[PDB]
C-alpha cells in the first residue's frame, strides 16, 4: 500500500518524540519482587490523600444538586397536599 | 605440562615450553575488582597503571623487560617478560620496585600524573566503547548491590576522590603470600625458577586477606542507557551461568558454542551451521553476535551480545535468538553438539595453545589461584568429548528454561521491548 499522512504517533524504534541523552532506567524481575507489597499502608494513607484531594470538586456539586431536588421535591409534596392547594391553584393557572 | 609447587609461603607454578623465544614470569594476585567497595572502586586500575608507569617501565626498558599487567573480576596479574637469558632480571626488577620498594612508583607527582591519564582512559571508554559498556553494565544489573557488580576500570566519580592512602591500603589488605602465585612461562624451567625464588629470600606480605561478608547473587533485572544519538542498538543479555568448579562448566561453553558468534559483513560467517542465521538474515536484524560463558569464583553468566543498525526490529532479532535457545532444552540434535564440539576444542586450543606467554601467563596464574592446579589441554577434550545431547538438555532445562534474566543495552533501544515480553519468550508454549 501507499504511505499515509504524517501521524502523531510512529511504532517501535520510530516513535516520534524527541531524542533522549542521559535517562536510564532501571527494572526488576517481577520473580524477584513481592506483589502486594505496600497495600495496607497504601489503602489507607494513599486513598486518604486522593480522597482529600479531590473530593471539593466532586462533593460541592453533589451537594447543590442534591439539595436543589429535595427542595424541589418538598414543593411539590406540598403542592399535592391539602394544605397547599390554596397555593397549587395560583401557582399553575 | 604444568608444575605447582609450595614454597615457605608462595605457590609457584611453571608452563615451560623450550620452543619459546621469550620467557615471561610474574605475580597473579587473587583479588581483582570483586573484592573492593563502591568508593574505592578502580584502585585495582591505578595499581595496574602505577605499574607501569613512564618511570617505572624506562627502568625495566634498560634492561630489556616488557611489563604487561591485567585487572579482572577475580584476579590481577603484574607479568614481566624478556629473553630466556634474563628471568633474574626480572624476578629482580619484580622485587626491587614492585614486591618491596613501592614507595618511588606510590610518589606524589608520579600518583597525580598516573591518575589523571586513568581518569581520561575511564572518561573515553564510558562513552565511545558500546559493547564492552554494555557487557559492564550487564554485570552491574545482574549482581547488584553484591561485589561481582563493580566495573574492572573503575568509575570517574569513584576514581576521582582516591588518594595514595587507598592505594597502599589495598595494597596492604591484599598482596600478600597467601593471594598470590608466581607463574612463568615460555622457555623458563621450573627448578631455575624455585632456585631463584629461593635464592633471592623473595616474601611479599604476611597477613591474610579479608573475606566478604556477601556472595554474588543474580538478580534479574534490566538496565537502559538509552541514547537516540547513536548509530546502533548495542543489547547484552544473560542468564544466571556456571561458575568455575562446576561440573557443567564445559557444557555451559559448549552450549555458547551451539548458537557461536557471526558478523554479517564476512561471507565465511554469513555460512555457519546455526539455525540462527537462516532466521535473522533475511532482513538483516543484527551486524554481529556472539554467545559468551562467562565463569567467575562466586557466578557465572550465560548469554548473547549484539549489535545492530535495523532498530524498528530489535524484538524479532531477540525473539528469534531465544526461541533458538529454547531448543537446547527441547530439541537440540546430534549435529549442532558435535559441531560445537569440534568448534568448542578449536576455541580452546587457540586460547591456550597461543604464542604469547603473557596469556599463559595470566591463564595459569588464575586457574591454579582458584583451584589449586591446572587442568591440562587432553583433560579438557577427553571432558568436552564426553558430552552427550541429555547433558545439554538437562542444563538447559535447569539454567535456561523459563529463568530470569538480565538486560542491558545502549543507543537506540526504544525498539526494545520491556522486561516482561523478553522474560516471557525464555520458554515456550511448547509448539
Ligand atoms: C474518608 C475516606 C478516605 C478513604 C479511607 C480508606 C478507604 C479504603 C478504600 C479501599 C482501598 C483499597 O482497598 O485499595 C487500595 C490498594 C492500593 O491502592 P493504591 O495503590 O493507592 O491505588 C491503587 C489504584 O486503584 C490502582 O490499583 P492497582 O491497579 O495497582 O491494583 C488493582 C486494583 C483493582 O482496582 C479495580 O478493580 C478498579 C475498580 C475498583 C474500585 C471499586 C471497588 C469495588 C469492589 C467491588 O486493586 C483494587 O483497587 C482492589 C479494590 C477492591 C478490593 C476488594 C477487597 O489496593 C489494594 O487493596 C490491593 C488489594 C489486593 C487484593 C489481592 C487479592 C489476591 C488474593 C488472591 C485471592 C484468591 C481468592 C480465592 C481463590 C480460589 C482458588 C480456587
Ligand atoms: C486477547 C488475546 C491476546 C492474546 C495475546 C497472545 O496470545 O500473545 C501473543 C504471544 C506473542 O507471540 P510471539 O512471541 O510473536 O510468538 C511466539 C511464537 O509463536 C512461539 O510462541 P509459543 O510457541 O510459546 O506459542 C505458540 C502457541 C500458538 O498458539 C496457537 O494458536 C496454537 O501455542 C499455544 O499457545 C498452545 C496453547 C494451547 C492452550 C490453549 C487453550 C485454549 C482453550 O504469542 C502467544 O502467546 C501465543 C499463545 C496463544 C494464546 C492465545 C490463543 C488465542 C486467544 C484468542
Ligand atoms: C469565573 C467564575 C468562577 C466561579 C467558580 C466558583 C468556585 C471556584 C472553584 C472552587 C473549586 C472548589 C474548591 C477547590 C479547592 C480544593 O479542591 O482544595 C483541595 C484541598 C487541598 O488539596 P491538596 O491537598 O491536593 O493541595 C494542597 C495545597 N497545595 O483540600 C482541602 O482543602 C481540604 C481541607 C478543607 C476541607
Amino acid at each position: 500500500g501507499p504511505p499515509s499522512g504524517k501521524t502523531y504517533m510512529g511504532w517501535w524504534g520510530h516513535m516520534g518524540g524527541p531524542k533522549q541523552k542521559g535517562i536510564t532506567s532501571y527494572a526488576v524481575s517481577p520473580y524477584a519482587q513481592k506483589p502486594l507489597q505496600g497495600i495496607f499502608h497504601n489503602a489507607v494513607f494513599n486513598s486518604f490523600r486522593r480522597f482529600k484531594s479531590q473530593f471539593l470538586y466532586v462533593l460541592i456539586p453533589a451537594g447543590i444538586y442534591w439539595y436543589w431536588w429535595k427542595n424541589g421535591n418538598e414543593y411539590n409534596e406540598f403542592l399535592y397536599s391539602k394544605a397547599g392547594r390554596e397555593e397549587l391553584e395560583r401557582v399553575n393557572v | 605440562a604444568e608444575v605447582t609447587q609450595l614454597s615457605n609461603g608462595i605457590v609457584v607454578a611453571t608452563e615451560h615450553n623450550p620452543s619459546a623465544h621469550t620467557a615471561s614470569v610474574g605475580v597473579v594476585f587473587g583479588s581483582g575488582a570483586a573484592n573492593e567497595n563502591p568508593y574505592n572502586n578502580g584502585v585495582s586500575n591505578l595499581w595496574k597503571n602505577i605499574f607501569l608507569s613512564k618511570e617505572n617501565s624506562a627502568v625495566a626498558a634498560k634492561e630489556g623487560l616488557a611489563l604487561s599487567s591485567n585487572i579482572s573480576r577475580d584476579f590481577q596479574s603484574y607479568i614481566v617478560s624478556s629473553l630466556p637469558g634474563s628471568t633474574d632480571k626480572s624476578l629482580d626488577f619484580l622485587n626491587q620496585s614492585f614486591i618491596q620498594q613501592k614507595a618511588n612508583l606510590l610518589s606524589s607527582s608520579n600518583f597525580e600524573a598516573t591518575k589523571k591519564s586513568v581518569l581520561k582512559q575511564v572518561q573515553d571508554f564510558e562513552e565511545n566503547d558500546h559493547p564492552n559498556r554494555v557487557l559492564e553494565h550487564l554485570h552491574s544489573t545482574a549482581f547488584q548491590n553484591t561485589p561481582l557488580s563493580l566495573p574492572t576500570r573503575g568509575t570517574l566519580e569513584s576514581l576521582e576522590n582516591l588518594v595514595v592512602a587507598d592505594l597502599e591500603s589495598f595494597a596492604n589488605n591484599h598482596f600478600l603470600n597467601s593471594n598470590a602465585v608466581v607463574v612463568g612461562t615460555g622457555n623458563i624451567k621450573h627448578e631455575d625458577l624455585v632456585n631463584s625464588i629461593e635464592s633471592k629470600n623473595l616474601s611479599l606480605q604476611t597477613g591474610t586477606k579479608p573475606v566478604l561478608k556477601k556472595k554474588a547473587a543474580f538478580l534479574g533485572s534490566e538496565v537502559r542507557l538509552r541514547d537516540d544519538t547513536l548509530p546502533k542498538a548495542w543489547i547484552s543479555l544473560a542468564v544466571e551461568g556456571e561458575p568455575v568448579n562446576s561440573p557443567n562448566y564445559f557444557v555451559a561453553k559448549l552450549a555458547a558454542q551451539i548458537f557461536g558468534s557471526y558478523n554479517a559483513f564476512e561471507p565465511a560467517s554469513r555460512l555457519q551451521g546455526i539455525k540462527l542465521l537462516d532466521n535473522i538474515q533475511e532482513y538483516q536484524l543484527c551486524d554481529n553476535f556472539n554467545h559468551f560463558s562467562l565463569s567467575y569464583k562466586d557466578s557465572g553468566l550465560w548469554g548473547f551480545s549484539t549489535a545492530t543498525r535495523n532498530v524498528t526490529m530489535i524484538d524479532d532479532l531477540i525473539h528469534f535468538t531465544l526461541k533458538q535457545w529454547n531448543r537446547l532444552t527441547i530439541s537440540v540434535t546430534d549435529t549442532e553438539v558435535e559441531r560445537a564440539k569440534s568448534l568448542l576444542k578449536l576455541q580452546l586450543g587457540q586460547l591456550y595453545e597461543s604464542g604469547n606467554p603473557v596469556n599463559d601467563a595470566n591463564l595459569l596464574g588464575a586457574e591454579v589461584l582458584i583451584k589449586g592446579s591446572k587442568l591440562s589441554l587432553g583433560e579438557a577434550f577427553k571432558k568436552i568429548d564426553a558430552i552427550t545431547v541429555k547433558d545439554v538438555k538437562a542444563w538447559a532445562g535447569k539454567r535456561l528454561w523459563d529463568q530470569d534474566i538480565a538486560i542491558a543495552g545502549t543507543g537506540q533501544i526504544e525498539g526494545l521491548l520491556d522486561y516482561m515480553r523478553i522474560r516471557s519468550d525464555m520458554s515456550m508454549m511448547r509448539w
